[PDB]
């Protein structure tokens, strides 16, 4: 009854502040790895952020589910910045993608004139990447399903929908190192193992990022979190996997069928 | 915009202090390394 | 049935408070635009405050660039400077 | 090669030079116009007295304000597109000249004919003969004749330096894996100095470009006798 | 699996002046000491690790 | 209706595409023995500028002995 | 108390406090910096030995006046108290995530002065150019600090442009638009929105060239088919957006002081004020080879890229016309941050049609990367963002602590950082077309008495930033309070209180009903 | 309120003692202005 | 043809000033000169016009490089 505003005061957090020192020991360990080789700073920087994010995400769900502060205005903000970070993101692999078309379009005379460059037999693209296209499609269809599964009020349908959601992404990721493991060659190998090794490793984190939060999501409608309407979470895992799915359909075909 | 009076009005002599101090004090560093800057050189 | 819980049930605080203000139809908390266009000496515009002191922004011309930002106090309708449209301030300690 | 209190470009040795230096002063031209401009509006603001702080006017003179500084970059620009066109118009290379940028020094292949490389360090300051130059002297110059254009493939073989010449009027970046093109005009013999422009470590300050430019005849003599 | 959010919620509309981050009883309590204890003790870690490469043996 | 055609549609479209890609991949995989390439050093293939800062620095992250070879060979 | 309410902020103008603390302190250490590279600079000789140190400095110079002292005082700064006050917001959308921006700011000038430390130095350049920092050249440690530091400034810009565009679009009133918002909103919007599509861009190149170096990968080294061009081109396609973030704010602030100390209560040509803002950041996008004139290009790509820098040059000259014209028919009240002001637009003007010159390309195959582009960018940057930082700073300090400044001291100041700036910043015309290139420790006779004068004008430089602090400090021991504010029926911000209190906005602002 | 509100008093230090003030402004900025030249000292010991 | 010039001229196929491609392509077409006019007992001196293009435009070290690497049997080219 003090705040006459629909907006949200955030109460004073410390977790601001030990996530930047947490980034501050994650870089530092990364030094520390790549040329003092200390494993130690940098798991205990890797624990750090973890951890902060881990109780930062915890509270503002507090905040959200337990106390109601995501207010309709402040859920049509956190849908713009969610959007941000995606277009955000977006850039960042167009960046990526800039960077093989830089390498693709021009091959160098070292390379031969030729991509792919000669030395390696790039892996086919017709049977473990339409695999991995099937299992991104599936995955996504099933969250549009579990989505509308919500608009119904169909909470027995949208567990089964996210369980085999998570079951294919589980799939994904680790086919994902199989092939990995069953790659003719590797990163430090040149520029197309460099810049295809770069764009998929990435890849690979978001994605592994994607899961873990279709985990979140899905163990707060365990909990019984998301309702018909207010059900932000879930938003974001469905605006989230499906930028996973459109940079992967954009890596795939570029990548596999452009000059391969 | 109208400014009201100063609450703790400054002295010439705390003027003085202020400015000589600030101009010193913040002289200090490079003054200082500038003299022994042949020291610094110095692999010893 | 249900299945899912259901948002005018489950979610309690600020949104539920809100929630209750929408389907009664009335918004204390300015989610919206307000309402009672009509600015003369016998009539002011009325503005809800939860105190006795409170900014109104008049955009006072149609299609306006620049606002014109002025506080209201308990009392008499006061008139935005630029154009006069006059403003009367309600408590509504809610 | 400059002279103390230089106010300008070091004074022109190729025809692209030339009409480089006449546009500078068109385009300087186009800057004191503008500055003489905006200093006697400004002044017309501070000296005013009359003020006119009402509702204002304000789609009236910015179709002019959209259409004259419109036509001032036009008119500069079409110079600029005339001459960055003609740096590479249909060349007659009559002769090549590779630089190969190292690590704080130069090297130059002549390649052509009785392949030919040599080194380019910095003579230092107390190894100076008397009379030269302090940081631009250079233990063996760049012989080129006049009255040619010549084909300069400019490369580096470690680091990124930037072979500049801005008597003559070059200056190409010099990256590994890459090799570029530009072609060197003169219109006078003699000593020419230049620098390398892009950082390339602890001593991007002390690798100088010297070029002698010497006739035809004194340019064979010299590639047959240093070998 | 079953519905404990609105008995969970009346354990956050405590007006007891207990900040949001620690409302959650005495185990949040101790996950803040242990985290605000262990990144400004790796931050002082690393600060001595620059310095240990910094200035070298 | 939206909710259940998407139902449909993940359990006899993309349940069965999976499937069927998956039976794919599976039966190359079982008749398919690939033949190691020969060994050779080009000059542009396994860099190493720097050790990596794991292991003997001269394995990648994904190193698999049976198909990437160092910069000196296959290690059998 | 202290720890809760600082070290644990959660509201945007203790934020904004503390973006002000460590902006101020980045300013002194790049002064002192500068005055390393001057008094270097300022005798024929090598006064600190190899220049390889040289090049260290000269890059911590760089980093630390743009990425800690410009971005945090405008963008960070006086943005992150102004929009939420200027809007009418209570606080910002993203509190959390704006105070993690903060407290991830000082670990990022850490891994700078870290990195400084390391004996390998960062000795790049501002650019981080491979194979440069490759492990040829700096088999070391200082050029990956610099990269990580790289990545937290990263980071710390992409949460605040995401906090920024989210305050800015959503908490404006529900009855006013877009287009209803003060000018420097708009101008912190489209900041924002080049930062959130411009910093991927440097953290892909930033992380490539980590890859490069420690992880074996060949994506600048073209012994493994790799190209350094790549890394221009990623680069420069975040640094001519670097130079628009730079310079919006300023943009921004300066239409403020100039329509407040004007007497207008409307900036001349609002509606073409957005449309050139929103113009001169869209096209800072597709003009960004105009740093790669010599890097062996294509001519149609040249021609076209020249192109576009006229096209982006308009409507920033529509810019200074409508401030002029915003000057114009107005009782110009004598305040300094006028006359800073009006510096900024006399100095912006020259700075700008200097690099007009640089921006014919014809002109650059001779003049890239002299002291000419040094007198572009210290004209442009060194007192265009500089000086807005200045009339922002004695503008809203009233409103910013609650202590007026004394009008006489303040244009002192103004007075002697304004001729030794000058002083400072003209004779590398001179040294650009005699042709000194840069990052040089020393230098022949040609260039010895410009690069004198220029030492000297940058003492004076110095003793104004010494004016400068002298007055911070004679404001906090006169604690002289305000009587009053003209034009507070206008701005919204000075109408809440000089220093407004903790919670603004509890109330909030009635939108008219039309 | 919950935090002190008043000219001045917004700041994280304290301003009523205008000597004291001077001594922390002049060590905060000395740092400042020092740290490049205690750098540029510690690599020319160093080299 | 037996022509003989003093300096390669203007290639028309790469009009820019990028010419590490126009020599790549030179040293390409000379080994493919070599190998095709030794399969057919053509006469091989016919590209002697492609070694001394590719001399005089690329680098020494680039082509003993190449040369080293087509010695002893790792070339990244199609020869
Ligand atoms: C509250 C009650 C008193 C608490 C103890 C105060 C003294 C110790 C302290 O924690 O002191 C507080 C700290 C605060 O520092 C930080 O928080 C570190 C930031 C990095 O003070 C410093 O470290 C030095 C600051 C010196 C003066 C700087 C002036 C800057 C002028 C430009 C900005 C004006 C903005 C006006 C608006
Ligand atoms: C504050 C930062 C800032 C700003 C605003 C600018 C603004 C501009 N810059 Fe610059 N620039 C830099 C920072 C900046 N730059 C830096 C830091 C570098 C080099 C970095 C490195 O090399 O590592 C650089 C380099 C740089 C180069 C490369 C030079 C070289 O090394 O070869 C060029 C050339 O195209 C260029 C051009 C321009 C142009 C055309 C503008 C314009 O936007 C200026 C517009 C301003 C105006 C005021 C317009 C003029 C209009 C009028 C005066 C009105 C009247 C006009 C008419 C009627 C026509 N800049
Ligand atoms: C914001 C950016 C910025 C600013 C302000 C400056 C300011 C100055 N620069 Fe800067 N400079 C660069 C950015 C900047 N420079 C860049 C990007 C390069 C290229 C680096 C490279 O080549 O790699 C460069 C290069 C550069 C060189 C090239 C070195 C070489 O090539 O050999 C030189 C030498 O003359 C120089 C000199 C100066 C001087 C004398 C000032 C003076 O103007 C300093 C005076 C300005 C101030 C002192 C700012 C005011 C701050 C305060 C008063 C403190 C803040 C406190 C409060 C606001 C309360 N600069
Ligand atoms: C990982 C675990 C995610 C659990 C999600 C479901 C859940 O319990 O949510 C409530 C919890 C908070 O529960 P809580 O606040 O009700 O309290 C839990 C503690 N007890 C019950 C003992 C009082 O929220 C989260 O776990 C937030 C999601 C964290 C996501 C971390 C991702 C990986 C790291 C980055
Ligand atoms: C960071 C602060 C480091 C302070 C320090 O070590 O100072 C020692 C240095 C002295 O190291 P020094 O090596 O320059 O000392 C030679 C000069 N004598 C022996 C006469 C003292 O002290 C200063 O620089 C004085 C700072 C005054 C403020
Ligand atoms: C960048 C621009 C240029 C590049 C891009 C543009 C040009 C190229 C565009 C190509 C698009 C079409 C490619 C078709 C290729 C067909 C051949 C092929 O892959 O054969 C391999 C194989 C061949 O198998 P088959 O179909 O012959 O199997 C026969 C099996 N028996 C013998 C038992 C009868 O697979 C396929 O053809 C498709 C397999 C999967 C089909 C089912 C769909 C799975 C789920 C998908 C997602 C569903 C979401 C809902
Ligand atoms: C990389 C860093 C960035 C990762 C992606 C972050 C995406 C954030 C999306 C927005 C989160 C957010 O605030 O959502 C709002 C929501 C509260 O609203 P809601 O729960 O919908 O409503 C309650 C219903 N009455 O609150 C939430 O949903 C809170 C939980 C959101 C985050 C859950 C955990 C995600 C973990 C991602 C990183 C994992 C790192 C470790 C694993 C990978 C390691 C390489
Ligand atoms: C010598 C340095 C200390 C000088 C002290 C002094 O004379 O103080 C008196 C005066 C007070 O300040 P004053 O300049 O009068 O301020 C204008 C009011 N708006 O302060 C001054 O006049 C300051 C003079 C500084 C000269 C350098
Ligand atoms: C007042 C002028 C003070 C001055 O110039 O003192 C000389 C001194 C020279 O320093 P130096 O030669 O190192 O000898 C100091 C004894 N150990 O200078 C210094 O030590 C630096 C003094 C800087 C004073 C700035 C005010
Ligand atoms: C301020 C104006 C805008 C910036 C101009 C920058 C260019 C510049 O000043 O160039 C120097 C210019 C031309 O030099 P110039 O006299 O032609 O030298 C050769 C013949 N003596 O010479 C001049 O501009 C004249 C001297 C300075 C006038 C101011
Ligand atoms: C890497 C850093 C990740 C930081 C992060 O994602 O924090 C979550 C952030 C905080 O949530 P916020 O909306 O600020 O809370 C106030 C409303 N209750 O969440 C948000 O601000 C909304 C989602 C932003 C995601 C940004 C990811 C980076
Ligand atoms: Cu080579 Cu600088
Ligand atoms: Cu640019
Ligand atoms: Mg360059
Ligand atoms: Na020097
Ligand atoms: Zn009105």
């Amino acid at each position: 009854t003090h705040q006459t505003h629909a907006y949200h005061m955030v109460n004073p957090s410390p977790w601001p502040l030990t996530g930047a020192f947490s980034a501050l020991l994650l870089t530092s360990g990364l030094v520390m790895w790549f040329h003092y080789n200390s494993i130690t700073l940098l798991t205990l920087g890797l624990l750090t952020n973890i951890l902060t994010m881990y109780q930062w995400w915890r509270d503002v769900i507090r905040e959200g589910t337990y106390q109601g502060h995501h207010t309709p205005i402040v859920q049509k903000g956190l849908r713009y910045g969610m959007i941000l970070f995606i277009v955000s993101e977006v850039f960042f692999f167009a960046g990526f993608f800039w960077a093989f078309y830089h390498s693709s379009l021009v091959p160098t005379h070292d390379l031969g004139g030729c991509w792919p460059p000669t030395g390696i037999s790039p892996l086919n693209p017709l049977e473990v990447p339409l695999l991995n296209t099937s299992v991104l499609l599936a995955s996504g269809v099933s969250i549009t399903w579990a989505h509308h599964s919500l608009m119904e009020g169909k909470r027995n349908h949208m567990n089964q929908a996210l369980l085999i959601t998570i079951m294919l992404g589980l799939y994904f990721t680790i086919l994902q190192a199989s092939e990995y493991f069953e790659t003719s060659f590797s990163i430090s190998d040149g520029i197309y193992g460099s810049t295809f090794f770069m764009a998929t490793g990435f890849h690979g984190l978001h994605v592994i990022i994607g899961s873990t939060f279709l985990i979140v999501c899905l163990l707060r409608q365990l909990k019984f979190h998301f309702t018909s309407k207010h059900h932000f979470g879930f938003e974001a895992a469905a605006w989230y996997w499906h930028f996973v799915d459109v940079v992967w359909l954009f890596l795939y075909v570029s990548i596999y069928w452009w000059g391969s | 915009v109208h400014s009201k009076p100063a609450r703790e009005q400054l002295g010439v002599l705390d003027i003085t202090i202020g400015l000589t101090s600030c101009f010193v004090c913040c002289l200090l560093p490079a003054g200082w390394v500038l003299s022994h800057l042949e020291s610094y050189k110095k692999r010893e | 049935g249900g299945g899912v819980p259901t948002d005018e049930e489950q979610a309690t605080g600020l949104e539920r408070e809100i929630m209750i203000a929408a389907q009664k139809g009335l918004d204390p908390y300015n989610m919206l635009p307000p309402k009672a266009a009509s600015g003369t000496k016998e009539d002011p515009n009325l503005v809800p405050s939860i105190s006795n002191k409170r900014i109104v922004g008049c955009i006072c011309e149609e299609d306006n660039c620049t606002v014109i930002w002025f506080w209201l106090h308990k009392g008499e309708s006061q008139r935005c400077p630029n154009c006069g449209t006059h403003y009367k301030l309600v408590p509504h300690q809610m | 090669m400059a002279y103390p209190f230089q106010l300008g470009l070091q004074d022109a040795t190729s025809p692209i030079m030339e009409e480089l230096m006449n546009f500078h002063d068109h385009t300087l031209m186009i800057v004191f116009l503008i500055s003489s401009l905006v200093l006697y509006i400004i002044s017309l603001m501070l000296t005013t007295k009359l003020t006119h702080t009402s509702t204002m006017d304000a789609q009236e003179v910015e179709t002019i304000w959209t259409i004259l500084p419109a036509v001032i970059l036009i008119m500069i620009a079409l110079p600029s597109l005339r001459i960055l066109y003609m740096m590479d118009e249909i060349n007659n290379p009559v002769l090549t000249v590779k630089t190969m940028g190292h690590q704080w020094y130069w090297s130059y292949e002549y390649t052509d004919y009785e392949d030919l490389c040599f080194d380019s360090y910095m003579i230092p300051t107390n190894d100076l003969k008397p009379g030269e130059l302090r940081l631009l002297e250079v233990d063996n110059r760049v012989v080129l004749p006049m009255e040619l254009p010549i084909r300069m493939l400019i490369s580096s073989e470690d680091v990124l330096h930037s072979w500049a010449v801005p008597s003559l009027g070059l200056k190409t970046d010099a990256i590994p894996g890459r090799l570029n093109q530009a072609t060197v005009t003169s219109n006078r013999p003699g000593l020419f100095y230049g620098q390398c422009s892009e950082i390339c470590g602890s001593n991007h300050s002390f690798m100088p470009i010297v070029l002698e430019m010497v006739p035809l005849k004194y340019f064979e003599n010299w590639s047959a006798s240093m070998i | 699996f079953e519905n404990k959010v609105p008995e969970k919620q009346k354990l956050f509309q405590e007006d007891n002046g207990m900040p949001v981050h620690l409302k959650g009883g005495a185990s949040d309590a101790l996950l803040y000491r242990a985290t605000m204890a262990l990144t400004l003790g790796g931050t002082a870690y690393a600060i001595y690790l620059l310095a240990m490469a910094a200035f070298p043996k | 209706g939206s909710a259940r055609m998407w139902k449909a549609l993940t359990y006899f479209v993309a349940l069965p595409g999976v499937g069927v890609s998956m039976l794919n991949v599976f039966l190359k995989s079982r008749h398919e023995e690939h033949e190691r390439p020969p060994f050779v050093a080009y000059p542009h293939l396994r860099i190493r500028t720097k050790p990596f800062p794991w292991g003997d620095g001269n394995h990648t992250l994904f190193h698999n002995p049976h198909v990437n070879p160092l910069p000196t060979g296959y290690e059998d | 108390m202290f720890i809760n309410r600082w070290l644990f902020s959660t509201n945007h103008k203790d934020i904004g406090t503390l973006y002000l603390l460590f902006g101020a302190w980045a300013g002194m250490v790049g002064t002192a910096l500068s005055i390393l590279i001057r008094a270097e600079l300022g005798q024929p000789g090598a006064l600190l030995g190899d220049d390889q140190i040289y090049n260290v400095i000269v890059t911590a110079h760089a980093f630390v006046m743009i990425f800690f002292m410009v971005m945090p005082m405008m963008i960070g700064g006086f943005g992150n108290w102004l929009v939420p006050l200027m809007i009418g917001a209570p606080d910002m959308a993203f509190p959390r995530m704006n105070n993690m921006s903060f407290w991830l700011l000082p670990p990022s000038f850490l891994l700078l002065l870290a990195s400084s430390m390391v004996e390998a130095g960062a000795g790049t350049g501002w650019t981080v150019y491979p194979p440069l920092a490759g492990n040829l050249a700096h088999a070391g440690a200082s050029v990956d600090l610099t990269i990580f530091s790289l990545h937290l400034a990263g980071v710390s810009s992409i949460l605040g442009a995401i906090n920024f565009i989210t305050t800015i679009i959503n908490m404006k009133p529900p009855a006013m638009t877009q287009y209803q918002t003060p000018l420097f909103v708009w101008s912190v919007l489209i900041t924002a929105v080049l930062l959130l599509l411009s910093l991927p861009v440097l953290a892909a190149g930033i992380t490539m060239l980590l890859t490069d170096r420690n992880l074996n990968t060949t994506f600048f080294d073209p012994a493994g088919g790799g190209d350094p061009i790549l890394y221009q081109h990623l680069f420069w396609f975040f640094g001519h957006p670097e130079v628009y973030i730079l310079i919006l704010p300023g943009f921004g602030i300066i239409s403020h002081v100039v329509t407040y100390y004007s007497g207008k209560k409307e900036p001349f040509g609002y509606m073409g004020m957005v449309w050139a803002m929103m113009s001169i950041g869209f096209l800072g996008f597709i003009v960004w080879a105009h740093h790669m004139f010599t890097v062996g290009l294509d001519v149609d790509t040249r021609a076209y890229f020249t192109s576009a820098t006229m096209i982006i040059a308009i409507p920033t000259g529509v810019k200074v016309f409508s401030w002029l014209a915003t000057l114009h028919g107005g009782n110009i009240k004598w305040s300094p941050a006028m006359l800073w002001a009006l510096g900024f637009i006399f100095l912006f003007t020259v700075g700008g049609l200097t690099g007009i010159v640089l921006s014919n390309s014809s002109l650059d195959i001779v003049l890239h990367d002299t002291y000419y582009v040094v007198a572009h960018f210290h004209y442009v940057l060194s007192m265009g963002a500089v000086f807005a930082i200045m009339a922002g700073f004695v503008h809203w300090f009233p409103l910013f602590s609650g202590f007026t400044l004394d009008d006489t001291w303040a244009k002192a100041h103004f007075a002697i950082m304004f001729v030794g700036v000058n002083m400072t910043f003209f004779p590398q015309h001179f040294l650009g077309l005699s042709g000194m290139p840069r990052r040089y420790s020393d230098y022949p006779d040609a260039y010895t008495t410009w690069n004198t004068v220029s030492s000297m004008g940058s003492f004076i430089s110095l003793t104004a930033v010494l004016i400068m602090i002298f007055m911070i400090w004679e404001a906090f021991a006169s604690k002289r309070e305000v009587m009053s504010v003209s034009y507070a029926s206008t701005n919204l911000e000075w109408l809440h209180g000089c220093p407004p209190p903790y919670h603004t906005f509890e109330e909030p602002t009635y939108v008219k009903v039309k | 309120s919950h935090y002190e509100e008043g000219p001045g008093k917004n700041l994280p230090f304290s301003v009523e003692n205008k000597w004291r003030l001077l001594a922390m402004m002049t060590v905060y900025f000395g740092s400042g202005f020092a740290a490049p030249f205690f750098i540029v000292r510690h690599q020319l010991l160093k080299k | 043809k037996i022509k003989n010039y003093k300096t390669a001229p203007f290639d028309s196929r790469f009009p820019n000033q990028n010419q590490t491609k126009n020599c790549w392509q030179n040293y390409l077409d000379f080994h493919r000169c070599e190998k095709a006019m030794t399969a057919k007992g053509g006469d091989v001196s016919v590209c002697e016009w492609y070694r001394r293009v590719y001399k005089s435009l690329c680098p020494v070290s680039w082509v003993s490089a190449w040369d080293d690497r087509i010695a002893e049997g790792t070339f990244p080219g199609k020869i």
